[PDB]
């Protein structure tokens, strides 16, 4: 199988600028490439065939170069439609798709906002504890979320889940929640949460005592 | 057969 | 135009089989190749199977070879995916896309459908239980108090969450689902409010699981502490 990786993952950029991703094939796949653009919750659309053919109804600002095993796509003054996540295809041998390029709104870098929020009596009358970790309003979207209970990381028993960027103000908003049984919950008494982010000169921790508050 | 043939 | 539209998704357990089609109008059906592209955040986009206009030459993704047979009917213009002894691994939005009508040496897809959810789990149709983030002097900054609501343990998927019936809509981060190991999912909606409103304010929130017929409400009680 012919794999496709593209270059950047994560694309940030203002309306105006030039911008360029990049795709390439684990071996070559002569000129047979396509790009894609998909709107969350929407289907791909078609935009560039054959590395550089334009598709009918896409506009201009949209190029495309390349042969073999890299290519390139480049949007010469991006608009506000085109903020998206763009995938390239090769069709040499089946049809193999890249893990896709999001195109986001840069903005000035925010630190999140760090609350925590012990279990409460309800659901520890069911038998489990839930901690929430909340980070509120940052950009960029690169932050690290450690759990530290009496002093020990923990490892296999936490989620995160992010938003996608906000409309109004283009931040992200990320929830770390560490699950624990009832009575592992009710031995340790320092819960604490670790926050690194590039807003913060150095990592912030939120912690709270069981049974305190 | 080619999978990337003409297939219409 | 040209348009596709995808049906059949469903909830369906380890093992069964399930059956989607892909209807087609605004353009001579007879006359093109079809494919069926699945996407998943575990899968990316992923070539499922694509089908000769005549129904003939058929070709599989190793993914799905064995299970997944593709076939289409061009007397009523309806693609079809039948999909026989499913996994959980083929959890995914399914597409069908219509092959271009571009001459060359090498064929792709142009067109694309809006897609179809198919949800393999053995997991029971269970309503989700809402426990209070409260506020606390753990959850302020400059004046502004974070508080939520944990919605957990329900499936399958979606819910949907208000709160305070809609009237509170600025501030609000509803966060996507995680699947857990148990096979449920769980979420949490948040809200930064003034911390000068907790005293007079009432905060509730409204989580709804229409799988389930289960509409909760619960009010969030402000911690002095």
């Amino acid at each position: 199988d012919i794999q496709m990786t593209q270059s950047p993952s994560t694309l940030s950029a203002s309306v105006g600028d030039r911008v360029t991703i990049t795709c390439r094939a684990s071996q070559s796949i002569s000129s047979w490439l396509a790009w894609y653009q998909q709107k969350p919750g929407k289907a791909p659309k078609l935009l560039i065939y054959k590395a550089s053919s334009l598709e009918s109804g896409v506009p201009s600002r949209f190029s495309g170069s390349g042969s073999g095993t890299e290519f390139t796509l480049t949007i010469s003054g991006l608009q506000p439609d085109d903020f998206a996540t763009y995938y390239c295809q090769q069709y040499n041998s089946y049809w193999t798709f890249g893990q896709g390029t999001k195109v986001e709104i840069k903005r000035t870098v925010a630190a999140p906002s760090v609350f925590i929020f012990p279990p409460s009596d309800e659901q520890l009358k069911s038998g489990t504890a839930s901690v929430v970790c909340l980070l509120n309003n940052f950009y960029p979207r690169e932050a690290k979320v450690q759990w530290k209970v009496d002093n020990a990381l923990q490892s296999g028993n936490s989620q995160e889940s992010v938003t996608e960027q906000d409309s109004k103000d283009s931040t992200y908003s990320l929830s770390s929640t560490l699950t624990l049984s009832k009575a592992d919950y009710e031995k340790h008494k320092v819960y604490a949460c670790e926050v690194t982010h590039q807003g913060l000169s150095s990592p912030v921790t939120k912690s709270f005592n069981r049974g305190e508050c | 057969p080619d999978p990337n043939a003409n297939p219409n | 135009q040209v348009q596709l539209v995808e049906s059949g998704g469903n909830v369906v357990q380890p093992g069964r089989s399930l059956r989607l089609s892909c209807t087609a109008s605004g353009f001579t059906f007879s006359s093109y190749g079809m494919h069926w592209v699945r996407q998943a955040p575990d899968k990316g986009l992923e070539w499922v199977a694509i089908i000769w206009y005549d129904g003939g030459n058929k070709f599989y993704a190793d993914s799905v070879k064995g299970r997944f047979t593709i076939s289409r009917d061009n007397s009523k213009d309806t693609l079809y995916l039948q999909m026989n002894s499913l996994r959980a691994e083929d959890t995914a939005v399914y597409y069908c896309a219509k092959a271009w009508y571009k001459i060359d040496d090498k064929y792709s897809m142009d067109v694309w459908g809006q897609g179809t959810t198919v949800t393999v789990s053995s997991a029971s149709t269970k309503g989700p239980s809402v426990f209070p983030l409260a506020p606390s002097s753990k959850s302020t900054s400059g004046g502004t108090a974070a508080l939520g609501c944990l919605v957990k343990d329900y499936f399958p998927e979606p819910v949907t969450v208000s709160w305070n019936s809609g009237a509170l809509t600025s501030g609000v981060h509803t966060f996507p689902a995680v699947l857990q190991s148990s096979g449920l999912y769980s979420l949490s909606s948040v809200v930064t409010v003034p911390s000068s409103s907790l005293g007079t304010q009432t905060y509730i929130c409204n989580v709804n699981h229409k799988p389930s017929n289960t509409k909760v409400d619960k009010k969030v009680e402000p911690k002095s502490c």
